[PDB]
């Protein structure tokens, strides 16, 4: 079966092994490359590895599928597909007993512990050098664990003599064989003849009484790794750990091919097989003869290191070459492949339903469709149009199927025109920054080899029309098509995640077209006249009879909050037209339709009736203005720009003004960098009233059309600068030099002439010069923004919120922010979709403005914000009382639709990228500050707080520090210690408290941590990052960077656990185990004198022994109930970074292919551990749904189907 | 260029690409976060299991598609196919539960 | 009420449908009903008729067959049903197995 | 489109997948039971390895 979650890990016993194994490995070549037939019995072994290909051995007595089930006489195969291959094992069964290499380079090496030797010792006693006393018995001096090499033997065997009477006289009947080896056979008796249940009570009562740090600490170490052992039942003895017999890969992962060059390309663990096996042979050549202990001690040493060494390598030092190095690729290092193997081709792949090709703007098809040229559509759903073929009848065979599809003659493209119709396609960008670049479309068939796209949907790909290549794929299952067209389809998506914006704000051309139509002539035809609206404007228009534009006056009707009144407004024809679109909900328009204006007018409709009307508006409002855009016919020419006369004057004006400033610098008087400044500020002045004189004018010539004029004021696209340049002189231009200095000083004779008139040579060439380096400034900006994006992008990842509320009635005190000269972030969209609280009134008496647990609105909002109320408390994705999750009345408005967050939606990545994003405009800033604030790093300035309070008294001052207390009314003068080059910000007889920043730079996370809880952490840095993304003029709406910070707030620091490591410094999301288990769960059976049922391993019995000898040793535990101490489990809750935050997460695959499997993989298999599947990191990669969208509900409610 | 169904591999149940032989286009991390900042149900996990490789579960499915059964039984990829068998296991203690 | 397949555009689902997720998944349900429903019966009843012959040249003998086949072919996908039956909210959904008014 | 001599002759057009040059290699680096090469090789469409 395939259908899993909930995998056990262990350690398997050798018996089990063989089962799937076919044979030994009985013959120790590799392969016959230098005839390139397979070796029997060798590292490519048919009979232990089935067969080499579909149905075949490796004799070639069997080539063909028609040999089901047969069987080769010469090899133990099974002649079937070549898939059985990659499953079956071999084994190699070593003749002496090995030590395993990975508890050993294990850091808390659980025999180390266990057995109790120092680490060196132990690798000599395993490595043959040395001797260790085994099982002396009744020996003359020496103990079991003394530590010896020489000539023990000889006194005690020669003092010792008595009789052979204890099976060959040694300690498994009868002692008096003082015996002693070397390593595996002894440490394999002691593990498979020892106990430790009551090892584990007296470590207990040590615990309770012998030395605390050294032996209380170490031997709760020891504790730990003898319970963990204990804590398995199934249980995973030691025993285990000795392989004795290792099975063998498949040659499927190791292929071997002979290349050009005499070279056969293998693996090298192929060539590391090869030699632990042959060195295995040679160990039985060297040993099967009665050889000196000195050979048998070198081979069998030299096997432990050949098997160590293949399992894990390159461990001792390794050749060094400087160029590059190649060690033999070793099985453990393909294993632990993080981002050499498991990162990038895990999980990036090919595909099998996609293509590939050119984009071109749409300006005929609607919103939700999208041209597809006709080979495309053909292609790509060929298997659908192969039922539909099928289901003609006209068609039995697939194969006339293709050959009908492929070769495409005069039948029928009514299958793909249907088809087309109600399965969408999903449109992919290749750089994809937020999820605005995918989406999926209605297809359409086109002309030609180009997909068509619609004008307006491109923005939120961010893209050009250049020639790009976008991808595009095809779902093949109802599920994913009716996910398209239900959540993906575009027409859903009109909003920005990152915060409240419009993403399809229109285009030059639209908005050029709209301001065409909408202006204000004063006399032209038919002005002044009288109509009904809609019946007497459209007729007196169709006739000629009045142009498309003069002031008239008409009788409409327009809702006044928000009702009906009808009068006589003075407008044109023209704003009727287009108001006839503005739907019926909110009134009439009446202004010069700007770009500016659109944007508020999209906003208002979308923000009153919703997200279908306000898509139909912006179509309809699309084509008409385009239309008239065109039937205008607006173009450019040279008459239309006309230079200013006064130019020619002005330009020579100044010159006299500068021969004057000339002549004074010629008689000294006036430095030379204030003579550039007075210069360069005359040429600006004389540039500005150039500028706008020459605006001016542009305007006036006709009021009604100056193709610049328009193309400038509408907002098309241009400036006031470019359009100075097409008329006025270029300006000035910086002097860079481009190396060693700032630049800065610019020329002292600005480029005078326009480009109408054209440049001289050297003009050029410092425009040239001026051009380039920007290109060149742009280039490496860009460059520089590449590492923020990347990085900050791969800050977080993580899991989803859980619950319908939170019952934490216990929120923030939200109010709006002024940084000390006014106020930069108002509490609007600071409040806006934030449920509240308590039910507020206006200071006008009796006015419910909210009910508690409710949506708040933006109508609600602008009245509380017209209020004199101050601030208002909402909850706080933060405070949330629901663990493994945040509740759907904490978080609020969803700002993707604009409706209350609902059950079962990730938003955790989203806030992750529409935090990292801008940073690609992100120019102290930029990412130093961003990593250094969420990854817990001192500031390396250092600011602290005053983290007490009372009223500045200036103490003793100028040490190079200062030692100042402010003052305490409680009685203290602890004396802080802010060196004398750290800005203060404290002042004589102000009055601090505490916890408040006394010094200039970062308060280091500790301080407000420690004395203000983690909500004022979190809250401090919400607003330094708001900050900074604020001044560099990009908004974000704070709730998506809040999510993050509240991940970092998770962990904790246990100073008391008086039943765990004392060192456990775990995270306090994992603060429920914290009392609950109390490692006996709340002490609920701390006792022996009634009964316990557990610790029965003491001889308990009535017998005067459970009531009046009351139970035990320790009447009831001598001290304190059976731990010396109440048991506490005290804590503090301690910040983080987010690196290692990250790091600390619970699960063995999510760290496993996050960093060092070793160490995962050892405590793992120590533990024995069971994961359920239950993440969301680990699903991702075990291939099945995710817990999240389905994962939460409808991962239940599946029956019925 | 563009493709339905391909030419396979040797060395895995990935069909390669590059209009040398059609292929396909690399499904990166980044798309992979985009369906799962939006409920990817099906999408995602036919992108990573059947869309690609899974030569036995394409040949499956695709010829269901064609014989009128589009509804697919995803299993589990070679991927965690070579994840038991790279890992090595050692004396073996894989789960059936 | 006929479709005349376009696409879909929602709120009414927030209304009835308390979930917009769990509502695409029902929707998909019901959806995968219909469709299997409408393929056995297709498959079944199209067998039947062409029973007698099932070479390539034979079918194509009096282009009715035809004619029903893209008439059936002429009728909007499984989806678009299981949408509209929303919009007419016919059906009820709740925990585990939702199923539709038929009774 | 081929001529005698196992290539594409000038004066044609190609629709893709047709032949352009017929290799046809007899390479026995099958040692592995050339007898196979044989074997089909004397089908008489000879693919024979």
């Amino acid at each position: 079966k395939n259908n899993f979650s909930k995998i056990r890990i262990t350690l398997a016993s050798p018996e089990e092994i063989l089962e799937n194994s076919f044979g030994e490995v009985l013959k120790p070549e590799t392969i016959n490359y230098r005839t390139y037939k397979p070796e029997r019995d060798g590292l490519f072994c048919e009979r232990i590895f089935g067969p080499v290909k579909d149905f075949e051995c490796h004799c070639g007595k069997y080539k063909r599928i028609r040999y089901r089930g047969i069987v080769c006489d010469r090899c133990g195969v099974e002649v079937t597909e070549k898939k059985v291959r990659r499953e079956r094992m071999g084994h190699i069964h070593l003749v002496v007993p090995v030590a395993h290499i990975w508890y050993f380079r294990s850091l808390p090496n659980k025999i180390g512990y266990l057995l109790g030797l120092p680490t060196k010792k132990l690798d000599a006693i395993i490595y043959y050098e040395r001797y260790v006393v085994i099982q002396p018995g009744v020996a003359e001096g020496l103990s079991q664990l003394d530590l010896l090499s020489e000539e023990e033997y000889l006194d005690k065997l020669d003092e010792i003599e008595r009789t052979h009477k204890g099976n060959q006289n040694l300690e498994d009947t009868n002692p008096d064989k003082f015996i002693a080896k070397i390593g595996a056979e002894a440490i394999y008796d002691l593990l498979c003849r020892v106990d430790l249940d009551s090892i584990s009570y007296e470590l207990r009562d040590r615990a309770n009484t012998d030395g605390s740090q050294q032996r209380k600490t170490e031997a709760l170490k020891r504790l730990q790794v003898v319970e963990s052992f204990r804590a398995s039942k199934g249980v995973n003895r030691p025993e285990w750990m000795v392989m004795k017999v290792i099975p063998v890969i498949p040659p499927d992962l190791r292929p071997l091919v002979p290349l050009d060059g005499g070279r056969f390309a293998t693996s090298d663990l192929n060539d590391l097989y090869r030699r632990v096996i042959i060195r295995n042979n040679r160990l039985k050549r060297l040993i099967e003869i009665k050889a000196p202990e000195v050979i048998l001690r070198n081979e069998k040493r030299m096997l432990q290191e050949a098997v160590d060494s293949l399992f894990d390598n390159s461990r001792k030092s390794s050749a060094v070459k400087s160029d590059n190095n190649r060690p033999l690729k070793s099985l453990s290092d393909s294993l632990k492949g993080k981002q050499g193997r498991f990162r990038q081709n895990l999980l990036g792949k090919r595909v099998d339903y996609s293509a590939r090709s050119v984009i071109v703007v749409g300006p005929e098809l609607k919103m939700h469709e999208c041209g597809l040229p006709k080979d495309m559509a053909a292609e790509l759903y060929k298997p659908f149009i192969i039922r539909k073929l099928i289901e003609r009848g006209i068609v039995k065979t697939v194969k006339s199927a293709k050959k009908i599809v492929d070769r495409k003659e005069p039948v029928i493209w009514d299958i793909l025109e249907y088809v087309m119709k109600g399965h969408p396609v999903l449109l992919n960008r290749a750089p994809t920054l937020h999820r605005l670049g995918i989406q999926a479309f209605q297809p359409k068939l086109i002309e030609g080899k180009a997909i068509q796209l619609h004008p307006l949907s491109c923005t939120a790909f961010n893209a050009d029309f250049d020639g790009d290549q976008m991808a595009v794929h095809l779902p093949l299952s109802n599920e994913a098509i009716l996910e398209a067209q239900l959540l993906m389809l575009a027409s859903h998506n009109i909003l920005n995640p990152a915060n409240g914006a419009p993403i399809t704000v229109p285009s030059q051309d639209m908005v050029l077209g709209l301001y065409y139509i909408t202006k204000l002539r004063p006399n032209t035809k038919g002005h002044g006249l009288i109509f009904y609206g809609p019946e007497e404007a459209t007729i007196a228009y169709n006739e000629g009879k009045v142009d498309i534009h003069a002031p008239i006056k008409v009788y409409v009707e327009d809702y006044e909050n928000g009702e009906l009144v009808r009068r006589m407004v003075e407008t044109s024809v023209g704003r009727l037209m287009v108001n006839e679109y503005v739907p019926k909900k909110v009134g009439y328009v009446n202004e010069v339709l700007g770009k500016k204006a659109l944007r508020d007018i999209i906003g208002s409709v979308i923000k009153i009736c919703g997200v279908a009307t306000t898509a139909k508006f912006l179509d309809d409002i699309k084509n008409l203005g385009y239309y008239m855009a065109f039937k205008g016919g607006l173009s450019f020419n040279l008459a239309d720009v006309l230079i200013p006369d006064e130019k020619d004057q002005l330009i020579q004006e100044g010159y006299t003004a500068v021969e004057q400033i000339m002549q004074d610098y010629s008689m000294g008087f006036i430095t030379f960098n204030e003579r550039y400044n007075q210069i360069i500020d005359t040429w600006t002045h004389i540039n500005g009233r150039l500028s706008n004189v020459l605006i001016k004018q542009l305007s006036s010539d006709n009021d009604g059309f100056n193709s610049v004029f328009m193309m400038m004021d509408s907002g098309a696209r241009g400036s006031k600068e470019q359009i100075r340049q097409l008329s006025g002189m270029r300006g000035l231009m910086a002097k860079p030099q481009k190396s060693g200095a700032e630049g800065g000083q610019i020329i002292e004779n600005p480029i005078l002439s326009n480009f109408k008139e054209g440049l001289s040579v050297l003009e050029y060439f410092i425009s040239t010069h001026g051009a380039r380096k920007g290109l060149a400034d742009t280039a490496l900006k860009t460059a520089d923004a590449g590492y923020l994006t990347r990085r900050l992008v791969d800050v977080s990842h993580d899991v989803i919120i859980t619950e319908e509320d939170c019952g934490t009635l216990r929120g923030l005190l939200t109010t709006e922010l002024k940084q000390n000269e006014d106020v930069v972030a108002s509490l609007y969209e600071r409040i806006l979709g934030r449920v509240s609280v308590h039910d507020i009134i206006h200071p006008t008496t009796g006015d419910i403005i909210v009910r508690a647990g409710e949506e708040i609105r933006e109508q609600a909002a602008q009245i509380i914000e017209d209020s004199p109320i101050e601030a208002v408390e909402i909850r706080s994705v933060l405070t949330c009382e629901s663990k493994k999750g945040v509740c759907a009345k904490c978080y609020g408005r969803n700002l993707a639709t604009n409706r209350m967050v609902q059950r079962g939606e990730v938003v955790g990545v989203i806030a992750a990228q529409s935090i990292g994003e801008p940073g690609t405009q992100l120019t102290t800033g930029g990412l130093p500050r961003v990593t250094e604030l969420f990854e817990a790093r001192n500031p390396s300035n250092p600011a602290i707080v005053s983290e007490i309070d009372g009223e500045i008294g200036f103490g003793k001052l100028k040490r190079g520090n200062r030692e100042i207390t402010v003052t305490s009314k409680l009685g203290e003068e602890k004396k802080y210690l802010i060196p004398l080059s750290k800005q203060l910000l404290v002042q004589e007889n102000d009055f601090v408290r505490a916890g408040t920043p006394l010094s200039d730079g970062a308060i280091t996370p500790a301080d407000i941590l420690a004395i203000k809880g983690p909500t004022a952490v979190q809250e401090y840095i919400v607003n330094e990052v708001q900050d900074v993304y604020r001044l560099q003029g990009v908004k974000i709406n704070d709730k998506h960077f809040e999510v993050i910070v509240r991940q970092m707030m998770r962990k904790v620091e246990i100073v008391d656990p008086g039943d765990t490591l004392f060192l456990e410094q775990q995270v306090v999301d994992k603060f429920e185990v914290m009392e609950e288990n109390d490692r006996i769960w709340g002490k609920k059976v701390v006792i022996d004198a009634g009964d316990s049922q557990v610790l029965k391993a003491g001889q308990i019995v009535t017998a005067r022994k459970l009531r009046d000898e009351n139970s035990m040793l320790k009447r009831k535990d001598l001290k304190i109930v059976k731990v010396r101490d109440a048991k506490s489990a005290t804590a503090s809750q301690i910040l983080q970074g987010i690196t290692r935050a990250a790091l600390q997460t619970k699960s063995f695959m999510s760290a496993a292919s996050f960093q060092e499997t070793t160490k995962v993989l050892n405590e793992a298999a120590i533990c024995g551990k069971t994961d359920y599947l239950e993440g969301l990191k680990e699903n991702v990669i075990c291939g099945h749904l995710i817990p999240a969208g389905t994962g939460l509900r409808d991962y239940e409610k599946l029956v019925v189907m | 260029h563009a493709r339905s169904i391909g030419p396979y591999s040797l060395i895995t149940q990935q069909p390669l690409g590059g209009k040398a032989q059609f292929g396909g286009q690399r499904f990166g991390e980044m798309e992979v976060w985009a369906l799962e900042a939006f409920g990817a149900s099906h999408i995602l996990q036919e992108i990573l299991t059947v869309k690609s490789d899974d030569v036995v579960g394409r040949s499956k499915a695709y010829e269901a598609i064609v014989k009128g059964d589009p509804m697919p039984t995803p299993g589990i990829p070679e991927s965690l196919n070579v994840l038991l068998h790279e890992l090595k296991g050692l004396g073996l203690s894989f789960s059936l539960d | 009420v006929p479709m005349d397949t376009i696409t879909r555009d929602m709120v009414r689902l927030s209304e009835d449908t308390e979930n917009v997720y769990e509502t695409v998944m029902i929707i998909a349900k019901r959806a995968n009903q219909i469709g299997q429903q409408m393929k056995q019966d297709l498959e079944k009843k199209l067998q039947d008729f062409s029973s007698s012959n099932d070479n390539l040249e034979e079918v194509f003998e009096n282009r009715e067959q035809i004619e029903i086949s893209r008439y059936y072919e002429h009728l909007p996908k499984p989806g678009l049903i299981a949408t509209a039956e929303y919009e007419q909210d016919k059906l009820y959904h709740r925990m585990p197995g939702a199923t539709s008014t038929n009774d | 489109d081929l001529d005698e001599n196992g290539i594409v002759r000038i004066g044609a057009h190609i629709e893709p997948g047709d032949i352009l040059i017929g290799k046809i290699t007899p390479k026995g680096e099958s040692d592995p039971t050339p007898e196979e090469k044989l074997l089909r090789a004397i089908f008489g469409d000879k693919a024979g390895d």
